[PDB]
DNA sequence: CGCATCCGTGAGTCGAGAGCACAATTTAACACTTTTGTCAAGC
DNA sequence: GCTTGACAAAAGTGTTAAATTGTGCTATACTGGGAGCCGTCACGGATGCG
């Protein structure tokens, strides 16, 4: 899942100089607070409560401080597929973006009319990568856009 | 009534005389009572 | 400077360019560029009239180019920064007046590091802090990354004020609200004569 | 949503008398104040150059009672006494 | 109800409405059976939002996917 | 300490970089405290010695 | 649909007005004040009303001794 | 730290000697001069030596309302004092010593200028300590923390704890983007609350004419006590013994007089035209 | 309170209250029935912002027939 | 040539036959002149009203090469005389109506 | 010298939506005195 | 109508006790940040890198 992917993503975790390390595992949601039209009556949020084991090791000695810690209150989805917030119901529309990827492309040129071909690579995260061809006939690249 | 607007470049004697004080304070009001701070911004 | 320190001078900051300026007379380098434009022909007779434009404001004026270099900036009144007790006991106040704020500290940490005659370094650094915070009251955003406050909203300088489309100039000046004035949707009356 | 900031007939014929002082800062520029015939005429005044403004008749010259700060020597006595600081400056001396 | 079935492409990381060209809001062969060419503002976000169509599904790498029929022979 | 209106600083162009044709570059250091700029020098002085 | 003269027909002789600029606020949530915007003034200056555009530009909208006195007059 | 203070006891003893003349053998002062110098050099060492320390003490207290560099040039402030206070007798690291004085420089510049309204050292602390408070609490009860449960926990009035909370607003910018576009700000739908109405400001010069006009005339000369009683004359109430100060009326007669107006100019074919301006 | 305002308020013999009204007041140009009232006391719970004490919502409901100047489609 | 121009600097017409007519009487040496086509943002950015040109475009660029020039205006440009507040010099507005 | 980079500017007009220890400065709090007004009989 | 006189009721000062606030100090050792970066799009014009 989501929650599962992030928190395995975060974990495991060591300081500089690594001496002993944190992990974070098995996200847990146990029951919504409140009702829907509670919640609308009250102006408050509908919400559940998230639990996630966390797990403390000392290199040292091997130690495990593992236990539960509440993660905070959660918004929850409702029925019809809609979020209270302090009491007014709102909806998340999806967003139209272009995937991340390497994209190639032509153009013609002004100067010599010739056909420049370019590549750029789009990462969710990370410096731009870019390769090109110049009108000299040459191949080149632009990192991090130097 | 006005016969032309000349626009110039302020020096420093011009930015001084402008002044009815200077500001040598960060504070604008105090926390309680919210009244102006002396020395400060909205100095009085 | 060690070897020869008398024989020279040399100085960085603001203080340099004043310097620069004061010992700079301006009719022999209007003479220098005249003469340059009516000889050159290349690039520069081209650098000559575009410094000349620049030059001759000040040789045929009143005016001295000190004004360049600050010695004392003003402040705006406060009620055109107003302080305003929103509905409830809470605060909004113009964002302008915060910057304001940073340079006056700035102006007295430097007052104090000066005054107990801190190491060079520590000074210098507070001169680029005054001169950067003066730079982002006047303009935001022009030479460095913007200053922002909270979330990530750069904050409104004295140029933004009256800048572009928003500000005075186009908002409050060519064009403004109006009383004794309605709206309302229109339908089409046949029997009403063209009066 | 509104907010907030922190009539009376004008008349130019009748006001409250009052008198004129004069103050002199450290670089010479003179100021004016309006006071009331009440007097109580401080002997220093805060003019809008920011500095401390005294009275042209020349009256009243006050004690200045103020204290001078603490500084690096104060703070050293208070760890160290005479007799070490002594010592030390003698050694170094020598070389 | 279409509200929640609304694809945008503005937001963080989207189109800006001062930096959209033609190209980007006219309507594309791909559209067909996954984004409507007729649902969209009239204003100056013609084009940058629609609506999901009838039969239309998510695939979970995000793009949109329509069923069809397998004909053969 | 002095410092330098922006407007005349940088504007594409630089009124100060054209008042003393010093190149916007060059310019930035000196009021950023980058590098050091010679305001006089003593011609008759170093002749004679 | 949802467009009802009932919910906009506000109109306006005096309200409230701004903090600096001092003119009227907009809006019917107040008793906004109708813009008469750049390209009005263009108008009134083709048409050569002198008069009524300095009026509508002063003393209708930030004049703040003249509104007072407009008022009572 | 030895040359340090060397140099200081030098300059100390050559001020003290200055006043009881007692001139030195030019070897000896130029040499005090020397130790006065290289005092001064090993300050100033010490200090760049130990800005790598002020920076890295520094760069913990980012995202609190204040800049990175002030941070660090209050740190290095607080590092000037640590080496004005150090003492190399304990034979401590300087770090050991120079860390607390950091420490406290950043803190309280942090609390003298972080916030647009400053809030005085003595109630930030109290802020703090309810912050932490809080954060414990919600940590082991699950829920949100009520305002009697954290009034008990520090010993204070729940209305304490209210107040405090109030304190620990912070002023919002007027310049935001209310509309969900470059169009307008909060500073636009703010209406002025001072701004002269102007029916009332009609309203109020139509009362002060036709009461200075009809009552006061119609009242010969005992419209004047009553012009000095309430100073609807020059503004300036007077009491009963101004108006006997100089002319020859006596105290009880003016009350009686006053009296006596105030009973006769309530009648109502009198007392009905201004009877509509209470509001 | 003003010399005039004195003078009033002594021939009438009204005092001069320590309060000053802010009470809610219908908006301009609306109408209709109230069909709903909700209170929320600190005194019994009523988590409500710090600084509040009570709060009051009030339900005002209307019906509109057709009439000139609605848009129909 | 004598006159008060600078070289390649735009200059009206009407100031720059005036000022050859005026040279040439006692200076004999009048300036050469090429016309020149300019856009309408260039133009209208060129006049001489420095309210006027910084109310257009380039609000900054306007105010800094007034302030440098310290350049008067002369309030009669049909959109600062709105600005300042007094009535426009066109149509019910010139003097001879008025 | 000349080419590529970089920079500033423009975008319809209305709408609806961490802590303690002092020392110094200011404030409430009470007591008391002076000024103001009130009631009574008076000729 | 115009005074005199005997009394509560407020306007003003004095002096203390209390609340608020401005500075200073704390000794294991600790020694160069981190946010980056997202389709205009065309237009000139200045800059600066080689």
């Amino acid at each position: 899942g989501g929650l599962e992917e992030v928190l395995a993503e975060l974990s495991p975790i060591e300081d500089f100089s690594g001496s002993m390390s944190l992990s974070f595992s098995d996200p847990r949601f146990d029951e919504v607070k409140a009702s829907v039209d509670e919640c609308k009556d009250k102006d408050m949020t509908y919400a559940a409560p998230l639990f996630v084991t966390a797990e403390f090791i000392n290199n040292n000695t091997g130690e495990i401080k593992s236990q539960t810690v509440f993660m905070g209150d959660f918004p929850m989805m409702t029925e019809k597929g809609t979020f209270i917030i302090n009491g007014t119901e709102r909806v998340v529309v999806s967003q139209l973006v272009r995937s991340p990827g390497v994209y190639f492309d032509e153009t013609i040129d002004k100067s010599t009319e010739k056909t420049l071909h370019s590549v750029k690579v789009i990462p969710g995260r990370g410096a731009w990568l870019e390769f090109d061809v110049d009108k000299r006939d040459t191949v080149g690249v632009r990192i991090d856009r130097k | 009534f006005f016969d032309e607007l000349r626009i110039g470049l302020a020096t420093a004697d011009d930015i001084r005389n402008w002044s009815y004080g200077e500001v040598k304070k960060p504070e604008t009001i105090n926390y309680r009572t919210l009244k102006p701070e002396k020395d400060g911004l909205f100095c009085e | 400077q060690d070897r020869y320190g008398e024989y020279f001078t040399g100085a960085m900051g603001a203080e340099s360019i004043k310097k620069l300026i004061e010992n700079f007379d301006i009719d022999a380098e209007a003479e220098s560029l005249r003469e340059v434009i009516r000889s050159g022909k290349g690039q520069k007779k081209l650098r000559a009239l575009k410094r000349l434009k620049v030059v001759a404001a000040f040789q045929q004026s009143g005016n001295s180019p000190m004004g360049m270099v600050l010695d004392a900036v003003p402040v705006i009144p406060p009620e055109l920064r107003p302080m305003v007790q929103l509905d409830g006991g809470r605060f909004a106040t113009s964002d302008l007046n915060d910057l304001y704020r940073r340079v006056i500290n700035r102006n007295n940490r430097l007052k104090r590091l000066i005054d107990l005659g801190a190491p060079e370094i520590i000074v210098n650094n507070e001169k680029r802090m005054l001169q950067e915070s003066v730079d982002a009251l006047f303009d935001n955003g022009r030479r460095g990354r913007p200053v922002t406050g909270p979330g990530n909203r750069p904050l409104k300088s004295l140029s933004d004020l009256l800048k572009g489309k928003q500000g005075r100039f186009r908002q409050n000046l060519l064009g403004k609200r109006v009383d004794y004035s309605g709206r309302s949707v229109i339908v089409v009356g046949p029997q009403l004569k063209l009066h | 949503l509104r907010g907030s900031r922190l009539y009376e007939t004008d008349r130019n014929h009748d006001l409250a008398p009052r008198q004129v002082a004069r103050y002199r800062t450290d670089n010479g520029e003179e100021f004016d104040v309006p006071f009331a015939d009440d007097a109580e005429i401080p002997g220093t005044w805060l003019c809008r150059n920011g500095l401390e403004g005294t009275l042209i008749e020349g009256d009243v010259p006050e004690p200045k009672k103020v204290k001078p700060p603490r500084t690096h020597w104060d703070m050293l006595l208070e760890r160290r006494s005479v007799e070490e600081l002594e010592e030390l400056l003698k050694e170094r001396l020598d070389l | 109800l279409t509200h929640k079935r609304r694809l945008s492409a503005l937001g963080p990381g989207g189109l800006s409405r001062e930096r959209a060209g033609l190209e980007v809001r006219d309507v594309h062969p791909s559209h067909y059976g996954r984004m409507c060419p007729i649902e969209t503002p009239e204003g100056p976000n013609i084009g940058l939002i629609g609506s999901l169509s009838v039969y239309a599904r998510v695939n979970p790498f995000g793009f949109i996917e329509t069923p069809y029929r397998k004909v053969e022979n | 300490a002095p410092v330098t209106h922006i407007w005349y600083f940088k504007g594409v162009p630089s009124r100060l970089g054209y008042l003393l044709d010093l190149a916007p570059k060059d310019l930035e250091k000196i009021i950023y405290f980058a590098a050091y700029v010679i305001t006089s020098v003593d011609d008759e002085m170093r002749h004679n010695e | 649909l949802h467009h009802l003269v009932d919910d906009k027909i506000h109109a306006r002789s005096t309200g409230p007005y701004s903090m600096i600029t001092q003119q009227p606020l907009g809006g019917k949530a107040q008793f906004g004040g109708q813009r008469f915007g750049e390209m009005e003034c263009w108008a009134m200056q083709a048409y050569g009303a002198a008069y009524t555009l300095q009026e509508l530009l002063t003393i209708k909208s930030d004049d703040t001794v003249g509104r007072v006195k407009v008022y009572e007059a | 730290a030895k040359r340090i203070e060397a140099g200081l006891y030098a300059t100390q003893k050559l001020a003290e000697l200055a006043e009881k003349g007692e001139k030195l053998p030019v070897q000896q002062r130029r040499d005090m001069q020397w130790i006065c110098r290289d005092g001064d050099r090993a300050k100033n060492h010490l200090l760049e030596a130990n800005l790598r320390l002020v920076v890295s003490l520094a760069k913990r207290y980012t995202g609190r309302g204040m800049a990175f560099l002030d941070l660090i040039q209050e740190g290095n402030l607080g590092l000037i004092r640590a080496v004005e206070k150090f003492d190399y007798t304990k034979g401590y690291k300087f770090s050991t010593y120079a860390t607390w004085w950091i420490r406290q420089a950043i803190t309280r510049a942090m609390a003298d200028q972080a916030r647009t309204i400053r809030i005085p050292v003595h109630m930030v602390e109290v802020i703090n300590k309810l912050g932490r408070i809080q954060r414990e609490l919600l940590q082991d009860l699950g829920r949100e923390p009520t305002p009697e449960e954290l009034a008990k926990e520090m010993d204070i009035t729940p209305e304490k704890v209210l107040e405090i909370q109030q304190y620990a607003r912070e002023p919002i910018s007027l310049d935001q983007t209310i509309g969900d576009e470059g169009d307008s700000q909060l500073g636009d739908f703010i209406e002025d609350s001072e701004a002269v109405v102007a029916v009332d400001a009609v309203s109020f010069t139509l009362l002060q004419d036709q009461l200075q006009s009809v009552l006061e005339t119609l009242s010969e000369r005992e419209a004047g006590v009553v012009r000095l009683r309430f100073g609807l004359t020059d503004g300036q109430p007077r009491t009963l013994d101004e108006i006997g100060q100089v002319y020859g009326v006596t105290r009880e007669r003016i009350r009686q007089i006053e009296s006596k107006t105030m009973s006769k100019l309530r009648h109502p074919s009198r007392s009905q035209v201004l009877r509509d301006y209470l509001d | 309170l003003t010399p005039e305002e004195r003078l009033l308020r002594a021939i009438f013999g009204e005092k001069a209250r320590e309060v000053r009204d802010t009470s809610l007041k219908v908006p301009h140009g609306e109408s209709g029935k109230v069909i709903g009232i909700r209170v929320f006391s600190r005194e019994d719970d009523d988590e409500l912002p710090a600084g509040v004490n009570e709060l009051v919502r009030v339900y005002v409901a209307q019906k509109r027939k057709i009439s000139d100047g609605d848009k129909l489609a | 040539g004598s006159t008060e121009f600078l070289p390649g600097s735009l200059t009206e017409r009407a100031e720059f036959e005036a000022e050859n007519r005026r040279v040439v009487a006692e200076g004999g040496e009048p300036a050469a002149g090429r016309p020149v086509l300019m856009g309408i943002t260039k133009a209208s950015l060129a006049t001489d009203s420095w309210l006027s040109a910084a109310s257009f475009q380039e609000t900054t660029r306007v105010l800094t090469d007034a302030a440098i020039n310290c350049r008067s205006d002369k309030l009669n440009g049909l959109k600062e005389n709105v600005i300042i507040g007094k009535l426009i010099p066109a149509g019910t507005g010139i003097s001879r109506y008025r």
